[PDB]
């Protein structure tokens, strides 16, 4: 996230930290993802989609340390990883960039609520709350595009919705947004996902719920000027989420 | 180089394609 502040768990705790574990046993960060029942987490095909064996990845939820452990974590394996089987992506855009990963812990047990895991709401079909509204979204990715490195602490800032209209201008992203992703920037273009924030929610309030009304998905740079930020719009995903889940 | 300990590694930002 560039911009923002730090946070913890608390303050978002439908967000669940997603792993890959190695030959070696090194575990290397892989993308976010969000709780949205006990035993499911939806993220994004693009962060699986070259190792899509449900085998190598491991979930966390209650977590607040990207490469430590916090107090109230819980820990996944992954029982199925769903893909979009029509993801694809030219260039820059990413299309279908939606996944679903079913989660078991050791004691083959589902999620369980507390002062660091919740889950969030779906919209219903083809909600999305008014342009301009003010919506979170939350990760361990990049505080500036140019880093190598990523924050030890979870990160989160607000950036609001942008029309289609406005977004499928040229000097934005044209017809490369789709009616299946949704933009989101700051007005003054100072904060915005980056990498490693892929997979990871983007939330509004939408009828006094808080609601995952997108994904963090991909964008041209990071907090640049007319590139907003794009999100697969999970309010045109349902019938796929119902029929996978 | 870009390899399969690298973080999100199709994600805007990324030095992919
Ligand atoms: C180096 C590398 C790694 C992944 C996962 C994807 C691309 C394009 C390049
Ligand atoms: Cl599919």
């Amino acid at each position: 996230i560039i911009g923002g502040e730090f946070t913890t768990i608390e303050n978002q705790p439908w967000f669940a930290a997603i792993y890959r574990r190695h030959r070696g046993g090194s575990v290397t960060y892989v993308c976010g993802g969000s709780l949205i029942s006990p035993c499911w987490v939806i993220s994004a095909t693009h962060c699986f989609i070259d190792y899509p064996k449900k085998e190598d990845y491991i979930v966390y939820l209650g977590r607040s340390r990207l490469n430590s452990n916090t107090q109230g974590e819980m820990k996944f394996e992954v029982e199925n990883l769903i893909l979009h089987k029509d993801y694809s992506a030219d260039t820059l855009a990413h299309h279908n960039d939606i996944a679903l990963l079913k989660i078991r812990s050791k004691e083959g047990r589902c999620a369980q609520p507390s002062r660091t895991i919740q889950t969030i709401a779906l919209p219903s079909m083809y909600n999305d709350p008014q342009f301009g509204t003010s919506c979170e979204i939350t990760g361990f990715g990049k505080e500036q595009s140019t880093d190598y490195l990523y924050p030890e602490q979870l990160k989160m800032t607000v950036v609001k919705l942008i029309s289609h209209r406005e977004c499928q201008q040229p000097h934005y992203y044209g017809s490369e947004v789709t009616t299946k992703m949704l933009c989101a920037a700051d007005p003054q273009w100072k904060t915005d996902s980056c990498q490693g924030d892929s997979g990871g929610p983007l939330v509004c309030s939408l009828q006094g719920r808080m609601t995952l009304t997108g994904i963090v998905s991909w964008g041209r740079g990071c907090a640049l000027k007319d590139k907003p930020g794009v999100y697969t719009r999970v309010s045109h995903f349902l019938p796929w989420i119902r029929s996978h889940t | 180089a870009c390899s399969r300990y690298e973080v999100d590694c199709r994600g805007r930002x990324s030095a992919c394609g």
